């Protein structure tokens, strides 16, 4: 059996439009521990991307924490990507300053 | 401490 | 006070690289103390713990050996899995394993575990009492009667009753100024652009030490928690957590609503 993954995007200190922050993809509960994570600026490709390690759980499901650094904004998309053989074609999620 | 596995499948 | 045993050992076979990889990772409470890594450059063990660097390089060695060692059996048992199943090699596959002792609040031990998962769900498994099996399938079931002649129990009963503890009362006692610790929550309220006429209005943690809290909602009466979001506490990623909870409220209609946070590490 394989596992669709369920994201999370967020703030890692509360985001103050423009000072720093960290950005979190926090991606679940998947199997099999194959994982693409694309974090976006506006529209595109992030360098900068820390996949902070793999540790599966008691269902044996796995776990990583993805990341990179912005400066919130009044303009700027952020997002987060994953490409996962589960899914039949990707998921793209949006940092919401709320969620 | 891990543990020797020793014997398989 | 009742206390972590852990082995979370997987060997992912890659396909298009072609050597499976393997990664074997301790938790002493909730808490790392080491993971080493196939893939990682040149292959140890590396404390995870920083009390675990006040740990002699025998120890390394003695360890990072069986894992060597170790990783050599996944490879293995990956393919030998392979014929049960049917499958090709141009696949992925994913074993997986867990164990520890049952840690105890003052020395002894309660719980063994031992317990195998291929390609997902659960493979083969040692049983509470720490002699007697449970297979999941047929094929997976002829693991199992082979195992069962052997003496498979006998040599994990051994090993979750001995070297575990012996051990784990180590890191225990080399730990524990470090695993103490805990992080009190640093909370909130947010009003939101919301709804009708409803503003949605949520409370935040946000990051805390260890990751048990839950956070409740006052109408000012009752706890209505009956009623929806929060979120799984989610890492952040210092080593601290977040969680958020909320409820929709009238416009303006602040009346009475409330929220209880509940983190010990905290007398809220």
């Amino acid at each position: 059996i394989q596992k669709t993954p369920q994201i999370q995007v967020y703030s890692r200190h509360p985001p103050e439009n423009g000072k720093p922050n960290i950005l979190n993809c926090y991606v679940t509960q998947f199997h099999p521990p194959h994982i693409e994570i694309q974090m976006l600026k506006n529209g595109k490709k992030i360098p900068k991307v820390e996949m902070s390690d793999m540790s599966f759980s008691k269902d044996w499901s796995f776990y990583i924490l993805a990341h990179t650094e912005f400066t919130p904004t009044e303009t700027d998309t952020y997002a987060c990507r994953v490409k996962h053989d589960s899914m039949a074609e990707p998921k793209t999620v949006y940092w919401d300053r709320d969620m | 401490y891990p543990n020797v596995n020793i014997h398989n499948f | 006070g009742p206390h972590s045993m852990r082995y979370f050992e997987t060997a992912v076979s890659r396909p298009g690289l072609g050597e499976p990889r393997y990664i074997s990772v301790g938790y002493v409470d909730n808490k790392e103390f080491v993971r080493f890594d196939s893939d990682a450059e040149n292959p140890r063990y590396e404390p995870q713990a920083p009390w675990m660097e006040q740990e002699g390089p025998e120890y390394w060695e003695r360890i990072t050996q069986i894992a060597k060692g170790q990783e050599q059996w996944f490879r293995v048992n990956l393919r030998t899995l392979l014929g049960y199943y049917n499958q090709s090699a141009g696949g992925t596959h994913t074993l997986q394993w867990m164990y520890g002792c049952d840690v105890g609040s003052d020395g002894r031990l309660l719980r063994g575990y031992e317990q195998f998962a291929y390609d997902g769900c659960d493979y083969i498994a040692l049983n509470e009492d720490l002699k007697t099996w449970t297979a999941a399938d047929m094929a997976a079931q002829i693991t199992r009667r082979k195992w069962e002649q052997a003496g498979a129990a006998e040599y994990y009963r051994a090993y979750l009753e001995g070297e575990c503890v012996e051990w784990l009362h180590r890191y225990l006692k080399n730990g524990n100024a470090t695993l103490l610790r805990t992080d009190s929550p640093k909370a909130h309220v947010t009003h939101h652009p919301r709804s009708k006429g409803e503003v949605t209005l949520r409370c935040w943690a946000l990051g805390f030490y260890p990751a048990d809290i839950t956070l409740t909602w006052q109408l000012n009466g009752e706890e209505l928690t009956q009623d929806m979001e929060l979120v799984e506490t989610r890492p952040a990623g210092d080593g601290t957590f977040q969680k958020w909870a909320s409820v929709v409220v009238p416009l303006g209609k602040e009346q009475n609503y409330t929220c209880r946070v509940y983190h010990e590490g905290l007398p809220e």
